[PDB]
DNA sequence: GATCTGGCCTGTCTTA
DNA sequence: CTGCAGGGTTTTTGTTCCAGTCTGTAGCACTGTGTAAGACAGGCCAGATC
DNA sequence: CACAGTGCTACAGACTGGAACAAAAACCCTGCAG
């Protein structure tokens, strides 16, 4: 295992950023003039994910073990 | 003295302002008025004796750095 | 070339199919990859262990939209 | 819902299954070869998905007709890996512009010289046209060259 | 010694 | 007594313009994140074989 | 038809000042009303 790596799990993070954006979708139901409380059941969420590589990104001293240089940095939207 | 970008700055002050304030900090155009006293060009001196083929004046700010070059094509670029 | 074939051939169906192209673009993940490297200086802690740790959290810090709202400072 | 296109073509490629890059098989939504591609253009239907991929290493891998390499590498198209990730057959933007502008920058810097009189043009007379050319292109439009292509550089 | 073919090597092409 | 219309009353709330004085955004030309090996076609030579 | 900046310069709107005006908000005050 010569890889340092982190992510949040896929649905903590999920459901974090569509709580974040609760203030928009209440905003778009008032605008929208839909009730607030009814049909609250069926909505859809289109999410757009990206993975992308970047290259010489500096190594560290530090203590181990050895890693490459390179790092890959997957993110969604 | 904490690498503040002056848009950074501006930011943060129509920020501070806008909401809940009595602003604080200054806006742009009085920090750059300011400014004038702590760049050279602004305080009098007097060299004595007079300088070797240097002038007298002592309001001069940033120079650029050729010097008079005459930038016609024929000598040196 | 590739890209030639593909602006030739399979834009009008894409364009039918998704809706749009463009707006899908990869252009939203490569300019995050500038902040990588702010935050690789600035903020992140200089130790091999906790610098991902770090990094994670505090591009999650800046791209969250709550935070927004409140620096949009209504006009 | 769930829609990947944020990859570029080499990373699509080699998480698909596909072989990268300057292959004979060139489109990732198609199976049109290189030289097919060259006498037809214009007229292409996508076919690639994913699942379509995975039956296809599965063909490729057992093997059930018993032919050569290069005939089974013809019947799956070019799918000799087994996709793990799924991508959505779509085009990426950016990299798609500067492809096209690093073509044009080689029809351009063909049509300062004479290419099409003199087939067979020498490695300095290439560098001598290059030089020109960025030279032109400084005067004007006040660009200077670049090693690899940044998107800035093709608007 | 004459014959041959597999594979070694080299230059261009393609997306990065 | 009440009801509503329409009288006056003050006090907003803003009404015209030209000296200014100050504040906030627009115009300028340009940035940086896109960063490696692999496929293929042709020439040829070296070692194996008859 | 990326996009959030990158600072300096320029000029747009927000201010006063009396003159004077109207419209309005809302008390109170009279007429004509059962
Ligand atoms: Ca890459
Ligand atoms: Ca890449
Ligand atoms: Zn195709």
């Amino acid at each position: 295992a010569d890889t340092i790596s982190r992510r949040f799990r896929y649905d903590v993070a999920l459901v974090s950023a569509l709580k974040d954006l609760e203030e928009d979708i209440m905003e778009g139901l008032r605008e929208r003039a839909l009730d607030d409380s009814m049909c609250t059941s069926g909505f859809t969420v289109v999410v757009k994910e990206s993975c992308d590589g970047m290259g010489d990104v500096s190594e560290k001293h530090g203590s181990g073990p050895a890693v490459p240089e390179k790092a890959v940095r997957f993110s969604f939207t | 003295n904490t690498f503040l970008s002056c848009s950074q700055y501006h930011k943060m002050y129509r920020t501070v302002k806008a909401t809940s304030g009595r602003q604080i900090f200054q806006p742009l155009h009085t920090l750059r008025n300011a400014e004038k006293e702590l760049l050279p060009g602004f305080h009098q001196f007097e060299w004595q004796p007079a300088l070797k083929n240097v002038s007298t004046s002592w309001d001069v700010g940033i120079i650029d750095g050729l010097s008079g070059w005459t930038v016609s094509v024929d000598d040196v670029p | 070339t590739n890209y030639l074939h593909k602006t030739l051939a399979h834009v009008p169906e894409i364009v039918e199919r998704d809706g749009s192209i463009g707006a899908w673009a990869s252009e939203g993940n490569e300019s995050g990859n500038k902040l990588f490297r702010r935050f690789r200086k600035m903020n992140a802690r200089q130790s091999k262990t906790f610098e991902l740790e770090d990094i994670l959290k505090h591009h999650w810090l800046y791209t969250s939209k709550y935070l927004q709202k409140f620096m949009e400072a209504h006009k | 819902f769930f829609r990947g296109t944020g990859y570029d073509e080499k990373m699509v490629r080699e998480m698909e299954g596909l072989e990268a890059s300057g292959s004979t098989y060139i489109c990732t939504l198609c199976d049109s070869t290189r030289a097919e591609a060259s006498q037809n253009m214009v007229l292409h239907s996508i076919t690639r998905s994913h699942d379509e991929n995975l039956e296809r290493y599965e063909i490729w891998r057992k093997n059930p007709f018993s032919e050569s390499a290069d005939e089974l590498r013809d019947r799956v198209k070019g799918v000799s890996a087994k996709p793990f990730m799924e991508t959505q057959p779509t085009l990426d933007a950016l990299h798609c512009d500067i492809g096209n502008a690093t073509e044009f920058y080689k029809i351009f810097q063909d049509e300062i010289g004479e290419v099409y009189q003199k087939p067979n043009p020498s490695r300095e007379e290439r560098r001598r046209w290059r030089s020109t050319l960025d030279k032109q292109l400084r005067k004007k439009m006040k660009l200077k060259p670049v090693m690899r292509m940044n998107g800035n550089y093709a608007r």
